[PDB]
């Protein structure tokens, strides 16, 4: 999955 | 309120305590009690908010893939059937998970958002709305799935107007937005030239602005840098 | 019961892809269920049981020493006097571990061990029950401490008693059993030495019977050797 | 903390 905060 | 009768102070000593036990669900009722309160957050206070409920839906979100793949798999051809077990687990996890965000949207409705008038404390606030509605998207099938997808897309528009005129492009907050919404664009809304157009940007634009930073500022600001790096390499 | 109404079949199939989810606290609701249906457990659902418990009462145990750790240095000389609160987050977290210790020697008690006449299925319960008093006894102040501490020494004893005349010495259960009786001795009754000699001689035993193992079952008592071997290594 | 099974 691609990165988030 | 099950939280009603402890003082603010002690919710929020607390919600610290239960993050360094890794309690993160009691963390999140702890959090949910404070802003039940009726007062403003801190910075602090909003990024214990924020820590709290990202644990506790991230969980939920990672148990609802396991569980989604599982039940891709007992329908494809020639799989056995497996009786109506698979599908109701991922019901009932995905019924938690909307609880969850239900929940998180109503603080922000009643009454986070309406008080917020300082872009710190707004855009963050917009962007938690648009990161729960897409975690809603995520989940959703129904005729509302396309109003969920734009309640997402609108919280992060807003939030994204205000940080481009209130905020440096190197602030953390706009940052992470502008990462979140990308994210939106590539995952959610079908969009990944937009999602990569975001991204890249965003990063360019950063960039520029590191100079202006102290010490600790440009290490705040770049470990979110990467993070947009990493998903520009993930999607080219 | 809220699991009264699903089919004994389903809550295990349920409890195995909470596993898969990591979802604890639900395969532990989903094997309370099925042990609830009043039939025995096969040696699967056994270890089922007591992975969804193993894990739920581990993060309990883990977060209650983090916060006697910080109540610790709240009350030592020179401190800062921060309230009440760090105790009565710990009182928290300490009632729902005892909740869960309760909840699970109610299921041996109701009816488990009485029903359970072959070697691996008593001396597994019998296992459990000192493992669950060992879990209180490591929270225990009041005047049933010592009561507590001598539950689960009676109970890892007739474990013990039933594994040395029943099983062989390379038996997992007779290991594992012997691996936590040792870190009962060690930790909980103030006995290093009994600990060290029960898993220095529970290992040598153990070696002297590999001979007999498939490859497989070799595998499976090595793995358990390791661990006493290691905690012989932290011990001298 | 020791090792338990
Ligand atoms: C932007 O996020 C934060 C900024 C500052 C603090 C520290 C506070 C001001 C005193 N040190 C803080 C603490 C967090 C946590 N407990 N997870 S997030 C967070
Ligand atoms: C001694 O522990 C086990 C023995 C055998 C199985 C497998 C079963 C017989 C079919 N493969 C089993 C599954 C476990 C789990 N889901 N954690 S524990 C465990
Ligand atoms: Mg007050
Ligand atoms: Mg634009
Ligand atoms: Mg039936
Ligand atoms: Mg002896």
């Amino acid at each position: 999955f691609p990165a988030t905060v | 309120g099950a939280m009603g009768s402890m003082e603010r102070a002690s919710l929020i000593q607390k919600a610290k305590l239960a993050e360094q036990a890794e309690r993160y669900e009691d963390m999140a009722a702890f959090m949910k009690g404070a802003v039940e309160k009726g007062e403003e957050l801190s910075c602090e206070e909003r990024n214990l908010l924020s820590v709290a409920y990202k644990n506790v839906v991230g969980g939920q979100r990672a148990a609802w893939r396991v569980l989604s793949s599982i039940e891709q798999k007992s329908n494809e051809e020639g799989s056995e059937e497996k009786g109506p077990e698979v599908r109701e687990y991922r019901e009932k996890v995905e019924t938690e998970l909307q609880g969850v965000c239900d929940t998180v949207l109503g603080l922000l409705d009643s009454h986070l958002i309406k008080e917020a008038g300082d872009a710190e404390s707004r855009v963050f606030y917009l962007k938690m709305k648009g990161d729960y509605y897409r975690y809603l998207a995520e989940v959703a099938t129904g005729d509302d799935k396309k109003r969920i997808i734009d309640s997402a897309r609108s919280a992060y528009q807003e939030a994204m107007d205000i940080s481009k005129k209130e905020m440096p492009p190197t602030n953390p907050i706009r940052l992470g937005l502008a990462l979140n919404f990308s994210v939106f664009h590539y995952e959610i809304a079908n969009s990944p030239e937009e999602a990569i157009s975001l991204a890249k940007t965003t990063f360019d634009e950063a960039m520029a602005d590191l100079h202006t930073l102290s010490e600790d500022s440009y290490k705040d600001s770049t470990l979110i840098m990467q993070l947009l790096r990493d998903n520009l390499t993930l999607w080219t």
